RNA sequence: CAGAGUGUAGCUUAACACAAAGCACCCAACUUACACUUAGGAGAUUUCAACUUAACUUGACCGCUCUGACCA
């Protein structure tokens, strides 16, 4: 009851949760992980979720890009047509990090290079300008949003 | 989806198996040291790092505040996997073609 | 029955528009398909979608 | 109207400035451990413990046993390590480990446990029965030396009284067999 | 002004080329993984390529075999030379040449005289007003003697300090002693001229660091500088 | 380390055989990949077009 | 004929029962508890104690689970239960170590369902 | 170099004795990955003594930290 000394034992929703980058801190960071072997850039982008959890970063997205398919065409022996030699496949993983640290970066940034396998690229851009942030949202988180404008 | 291009599955003798369990357990305590000298070394970089700002600060206070700031020209970063075999300083590819499906 | 949209948002101002929609749905489509939030139907003002979703989806089919 | 509480909010220590940078429970079987810490700790506010669980006095239950026998740790944990490094020296026993074959013998565990820790599980027992709570009116004492009864049905199988297990009248027809651990010159009194 | 000199020190350190070689435990388990792969795997293009001749030549319009398809493979290989994973340099052990050790880390020292002795630190310049600490970090490539080099600066904050005292002969109230800020890059491309090789610089790695750095200044040297 | 990570395997319920294999690229330098066919090497010529 | 606790029917575990069986299984060591209704411990066997542990090759596996219920199942009957629910999860009850852990039980005498109260 | 201080594997005011505990960590399966769960793995009292229980107390020994000396 609210006139109890007991009242508020029960509230819980204050417990439960309900971008910029400083110039402190990084605010959205996209580790690009491209490399023509799908177990070795699979495996990496696992490491390195691993890596951020364990450095208490938080990771928003882990996924994985469309395939790019490459032909190689060689010269055939004493001619000029090309014929088809092998076709490589290009895969590329992305693990998207935010809440890093500027003096952190670097320790973070020297941990990954040390522990990028052979033939895998490492590529870390700042795509926080590009946005398009648009993730399909459930009801309970929706209900919520159009009650605040109400 | 068809199921001619599966392959028998020849049995597994028991020294094989004991082989490959004995294996496994190994690999774990070997895998728990990469990251004990991972941890300390993460703990080595940033002890010493955040000890050399302290001594920074009292230093000079300014100086302090300009490192702490973020880097703009740090990203993008690019980093390329090292290879099997150095590069050959003479070396004449033979010519081709790339053609890219997608 | 396309089958080319991994999640749907399906919205009408009536709701008892909507309950003629679910049914429909339950009796056609196999509830699979229905039972994660691949097919999200709800009762809320078409106005409300400009402000709480945007650039979320790429297809959008308007009938007022 | 409101009134300030009579102690601290079950929640208060948590900071909900940094919400997002803190680690959560993540799984159900992580909050029950923590759910029943808690549940057993005193509360200022009226609790399930307060009208349903048995009263007890603040004063400490007397004990009147035996002292504890004397017992040199460091020896007993240095001759306990060794052992179970030559246990797991063996191949065959992980193998039998791993392959989910191994068993343990009941009767020699049954025969250090009633020396180690028989004594205290036993206690606890009786206090469960409530023969503290009725023969000493709640004085409790370890029972240091085990005692041996069984029954005598009739000339081949006998029937052991442990702690508490099932006996029929049939069985207790005579005097049954009492048997204990004792040194010579030592007096000592039976009763039932 | 302070009694302590800025001295703005870099740590240039020039990343693996080639991957470390597998221990004999990881052997077994690479082996392993690529045994359980080929049990969980079902057949290739290939595979199924030589099932279907050998039945058809046990009855009996294929050219080439699946079995001798793979012989000309082989033979290419052989004619193919790999480059050598261990160098010239360290065979001669000439820790001037950036080929040596493409498995491991090197770590640059250049070797300076202070107080009529000659004294292995890493490249280091004063500090100046009107510049930041890693300002002067990036100073000290330039000061260096023809070097064509970029290096990527990480970050802005000093990545350790080492703090030292004059032995009472230069020491005085203006001048008592100065910190030094570590400041780690990663060598892109480039190397030194041909002018000057030994006497001016050394590559080397965090376990042989130790012969050229004094025991205070490997101490600090060696909390920044990884042996992944 | 590059071993951090390096040794893994085919985390698929249905694929084909794969194989360790070598990439010569451009500059000679060689990586390990895994190709359908057990070919020992492979070599990526030079385009004309970017000339 | 004792009454159970009957109700709880919003919270889990329930309370409609005079004896449980709960088993607690830590990083290193696996402990099985025999508890009445009002919160008191009847029996334990747990892999703490050296008389199980000098058996066992490691505490922590199938093997300790399985040895922890025949050693409790010798205990209950030499205690007097015969009787006692048992209340897991749904992970733990697809468990390998618990199923063996039940099958020890049922082998040492004891069963896992309490018989229903008599209200007349 | 002494000067004080300090001491259970990462953490803990876990350790009455029945016992060196709990948590965190590591591998594999499951997952795009994380997480959960299942199945497994690695562990510690600095060392010797003191009438003995002594991880606990007193010094000794020993391992770290800290202020000056030493210092380019």
């Amino acid at each position: 009851y609210k006139t109890k000394p007991t009242h508020g034992i029960g509230k819980y929703k204050h417990l439960i949760k309900a971008n910029l980058g400083t110039d402190y801190e990084y605010g959205v960071l996209n580790i690009h992980l491209t490399a023509y072997d799908m177990t070795l850039a699979e495996s990496y982008a696992q490491y390195v979720h691993n890596l951020c959890n364990s450095l208490s970063i938080k990771v928003e997205e882990s996924y994985a890009m469309p395939t790019k398919t490459i032909e190689v065409l060689q010269l055939q022996d004493q001619g000029s047509k090309m014929l088809l030699d092998s076709v490589l496949t290009t895969h590329e993983r992305v693990v998207q990090i935010s809440g890093l640290s500027a003096t952190f970066a670097e320790i973070f940034l020297e941990i990954i290079q040390s522990s990028l396998p052979e033939g895998v690229r490492l590529s870390v851009k700042e795509h926080t300008e590009e946005d398009f942030k648009g993730r399909f949202k459930a009801r309970p988180e929706l209900e919520e949003l159009l009650a605040k404008l109400k | 989806l068809d199921k001619a291009r599966e392959r028998p599955q020849v049995e597994l003798t028991f020294e094989e198996t004991e082989r490959r369990a004995l294996l496994l357990k190994k690999w774990s305590l070997y895998k728990q040291q990469e990251r004990k000298m991972e941890r300390d070394t993460i703990r080595a970089m940033l002890e010493a790092q955040q000890e050399a700002l302290e001594e920074l600060q009292l230093e000079s206070p300014k100086l302090h505040a300009e490192a702490i700031k973020r880097d703009p020209n740090l990203f993008p970063f690019e980093k390329e996997g090292p290879h099997y075999t150095p590069p050959i300083p003479n070396y004449q590819p033979p010519e081709g073609r790339y053609n890219d499906i997608t | 029955q396309t089958g080319c949209c991994r999640n749907l948002a399906a919205n009408d101002l009536s709701p008892s528009r909507i309950a003629r929609l679910q049914k429909i749905l339950h009796s056609y489509v196999p509830e699979e398909i229905r039972d994660g939030n691949q097919v999200r139907v709800t009762s809320w003002d078409g106005r409300k979608w400009g402000e709480l979703e945007g650039d979320t989806y790429d297809r959008v089919l308007v009938d007022v | 109207r409101r009134t300030p509480p009579l102690g601290p909010m079950p929640n208060s220590d948590i900071d909900l400035s940094n919400l997002e940078r803190l680690e959560k429970y993540r799984s159900f079987d992580r909050y029950r451990r923590r759910a029943e810490q808690e549940a057993q700790a005193p509360h200022w506010w009226r609790t399930y413990r307060e009208y349903f669980g048995e009263k007890t006095d603040p004063k400490e239950k007397i004990d009147i046993g035996l002292p504890p026998p004397k017992v040199s740790r460091t020896q007993q944990l240095l001759e306990r390590k060794q052992a179970i490094q030559e246990l797991r020296a063996n191949v065959e026993e992980e193998r039998a480990a791993r392959l989910r074959t191994a068993s343990v013998p009941l009767d020699a565990v049954r025969a250090e446990w009633e020396r180690t820790c028989g004594p205290y599980h036993k206690q606890r027992l009786a206090e469960y029965y409530g023969l503290y709570r009725d023969l000493f009116h709640g004085a409790t004492f370890v029972p240091r030396v085990p005692l041996h009864v069984a029954y005598a049905v009739g000339e081949d199988d006998l029937m052991p009284v442990y702690c508490g297990n099932e006996v029929t009248p049939t069985e207790a027809a005579q005097a049954p067999e009492v048997t204990y651990e004792a040194e010579e010159g030592s007096l000592w009194t039976l009763l039932l | 002004g302070s009694p302590w000199r800025l001295l703005g020190a870099l740590c240039l350190q020039r990343p693996p080329v080639v991957s470390k070689p597998l221990t004999p435990l990881q052997e077994e388990m690479a082996s392993l993984l690529q045994q359980i792969e080929i049990e969980r795997s079902l057949y290739s293009d290939h595979e199924l390529r030589a099932l279907d001749e050998n039945q058809r030549l046990a009855k009996k319009q294929d050219i080439l075999l699946a079995q001798d398809l793979e012989d000309m493979w082989e033979q290419k290989f052989l004619q193919f030379k790999l480059g050598a994973r261990i160098t010239e340099a360290d065979e001669k052990n000439d820790r001037t040449s950036l080929n040596r050790k493409l498995d491991r880390n090197l770590v640059l020292l250049v070797r300076e005289k202070f107080g009529d002795q000659d004294v292995w630190i890493l490249p280091q310049a004063e500090w100046q007003p009107g510049e930041t600490l890693r300002g002067t970090a990036e100073r000290t490539l330039a000061t260096l003697s023809e070097n064509n080099m970029e290096a990527k600066f990480l970050g802005n904050a000093p990545c350790g300090h080492y703090t030292f005292k004059f032995p009472q002969a230069m020491r005085t109230e203006s001048n008592l002693g100065a910190k030094v800020f570590f400041f780690k890059a990663l060598l892109l491309t480039g190397d030194f001229s041909q002018a000057g090789n030994k006497g001016h610089h050394v590559w080397v790695t965090k376990d042989e660091l130790g012969d050229y750095l004094k025991p205070k200044y490997l101490a600090q040297v060696r909390r920044f500088v990884s042996d992944l | 380390d590059s071993s951090r990570a390096s040794l893994t395997r085919v985390h698929r319920q249905a694929y084909a055989r794969l194989y360790p294999v070598l990439l010569v690229k451009q500059d000679g330098s060689t990586i390990h990949i895994r190709y359908r066919e057990p070919r020992r090497m492979l070599a990526m010529p030079i385009d004309l077009d970017t000339l | 004929v004792a009454r159970k606790e009957r109700g709880w029917r919003t919270v889990f575990p329930s309370r409609e029962f005079w004896h449980r069986l709960r088993v607690i299984r830590t990083q290193h060591h696996v402990e099985a508890l025999v508890e009445h209704q009002n919160g008191k411990v009847v029996v334990s066997a747990s892999t703490r104690e050296w008389a199980i542990k000098k058996h066992l090759y490691s505490t922590r596996n199938v093997v300790a689970c399985e040895s922890i219920g025949r050693v409790l199942a010798q205990r209950c009957l030499e205690a007097g239960i015969n009787f006692m629910v048992y209340q897991p999860t749904p992970w733990e009850a697809a468990s390998d170590s618990m199923k063996r852990l039940q099958s020890a039980m049922t082998e040492g005498g004891v069963v896992l369902r309490e018989p229903q109260r008599i209200y007349e």
